[PDB]
């Protein structure tokens, strides 16, 4: 950085903390100094589908408390699929965080009035990535919180799951912009394996894209970004 | 006033459009649905059809009922009450016990 | 509460969407198709066409049948369980042995 | 298990999908066409229409049939062989000599 | 291929076997591959799927020598 | 709101808000001291005049303190 002392320290910094196998990105920042972010856990680019769900107007955003995790591969519409599941959680007492494809129609409004009233506590995130990213990604998160992707492709039907099937966290942070789940279940084996799996998918990845995109979710799946 | 069916033609008024209730605890907002269960309020003697005698309704004023919505069944303001008219070919079943 | 279906009309209840047995040991999964096999909850006094008499249903409660799945059959909820309304005309078989 | 059809209804099992054999030695090979010849496995006790009585069928367990297979005709599996299910209507005659 | 129905009879012979099974037809989607993913995913089957090579009029010319090399016949 | 599970026929006096006077003309409405819980007023300003402080643009800032206006001071 032509003698930049700052910039130097700064990397080194970041480089300490993200760990070998994390991500650092560098874009324009709001002031005049230099300033480091670091993303702890894992984070993907994901807003809440209904804002009429934050509980919390002092951040304006959603932070479920040690809730169940709903993946669904294929997108939802209908409040029916859910009964069977959303039925499960409400009688556990604990909320429920679902990352589908996306959450529309008179679903997403249902699952409104639903918290809006107390009687489940559940969100509404659409899925990180598109096309075949997706449900690589969806998996991933899978994984981190010991649930099972109800994938629609593979002879499955989000009606016939329960409890079993959920992934589970500590706590969930989610904005206009961003979900973060702290600290999931994650069979810690299943963790570790699935990570020097995707490691390996890097050493043949026939490119750079297809070696970018996957480093990137080691970082949210390993140390940090 | 009140209403005087027409033979075989019976008078029902409706029941809770999606009750919040279904699936258990979970309180199923309006999913753009009615509802098919209903009131009996009126009844008429009974159908005339092949001349040769009037048979009743099997169905008694008050009872609780499951119908087919189609075309067969009328809406209609009594009081200002929401009430609907259809014939008993129309009515399914009977809600007891 | 339990149903009165009213008289030619039959309550069922469906069976297994496509069974992954069929061909053998191969777990045929869902094709995007349903079951025409159901049992039989409740029976109706019978059809009273024709006026004179009211002639009996050859269906009694609790019998395994084929079905048409058709426009005649209709679909409610009892106790928060999927039940089917068709008349007999719709009733193809019975399965015993 | 074997099946019961319920009274009108006949239980009859399709025949082969345009036998090579026609225009003589010429194997005929499949022109997209099916059959319309069958066997009766199941009779039901016959048609009730009319009130009074409830007559037979013509078509005794085990005939063999040419059919006219249009809608009223529907497809089951019964210990996992192809079956049909259509009423005497359908059935226009019976192959002997 | 789409459709799991014109598997079954042959699909079956082979269950019963206990050898897996390769299929390489013109392509393979919809319900079928779905369904035989669900096969080897329980282990009722073992059955992979796969393009065939080539395309137009080159496609049958080349899978018949896959033919000729395993000692099968082109259906 | 109809999104939020909810019938424009079911609303009573109940859900009416209400004001001291309200002026009308062809191109704006004025609402003249409305009932307003003063708590939630100034409440909802706060949470409003903190939406500017998050705001991650200059237009997400222009709408937001003028809203604030119009719920607080004058224009």
């Amino acid at each position: 950085a032509n003698s930049d002392e700052t910039v130097g320290k700064l990397i080194a910094e970041a480089m300490d903390k993200v760990g070998k196998e994390g991500v650092i990105t560098v874009e324009d920042g709001t002031g005049l100094q230099d300033e480091l972010d670091v993303v702890e856990g894992m984070q993907f680019d994901r807003g809440y589908l209904s804002p009429y769900f934050i509980n919390k107007p002092e951040t304006g955003a959603v932070e479920l408390e040690s809730p169940f995790i709903l993946l669904a591969d294929k997108k939802i519409s209908n409040i029916r699929e859910m009964l069977p599941v959303l039925e499960a959680v409400a009688k556990a007492g604990k909320p429920l965080l679902i990352i589908a494809e996306d959450v529309e129609g008179e679903a997403l409004a249902t699952l409104v009035v639903n918290t809006m009233r107390g009687i489940v506590k559940v969100a509404a995130v659409k899925a990180p990535g598109f096309g075949d990213r997706r449900k690589a990604m969806l998996q991933d998160i899978a994984t981190l919180t010991g649930g099972t992707v109800i994938s629609e492709e593979i002879g499955m039907e989000l009606e016939k799951a329960t409890l079993e099937d959920l992934g589970q966290a500590k706590r969930v942070v989610i904005n206009k912009d961003t979900t973060t789940i702290i600290d999931g279940v994650g069979e810690e084996a299943a963790i570790q394996g699935r990570v020097a799996q995707i490691r390996q998918q890097i050493e043949e990845a026939t490119s750079d894209y297809d070696r970018e995109k996957l480093q990137e979710r080691v970082a949210k799946l390993a140390g940090g970004v | 006033m009140n209403i005087r069916p027409l033979h075989d033609r019976v008078i029902v008024k409706r029941k809770e459009v999606e009750t919040k209730s279904a699936g258990g605890i979970v309180l199923t907002g309006s999913a753009a649905a009615k509802s098919t269960r209903g009131e009996v309020l009126a009844v008429g003697n009974g159908r005339i059809l092949e001349n040769g005698e009037v048979k009743p309704l099997d169905v008694k004023v008050g009872d609780i009922v499951i119908f087919n919505d189609g075309y067969g069944v009328k809406s209609e303001k009594i009081d200002n009450e929401e009430v609907l008219i259809m014939s008993e070919s129309d009515i399914l079943a009977i809600v007891e016990a």
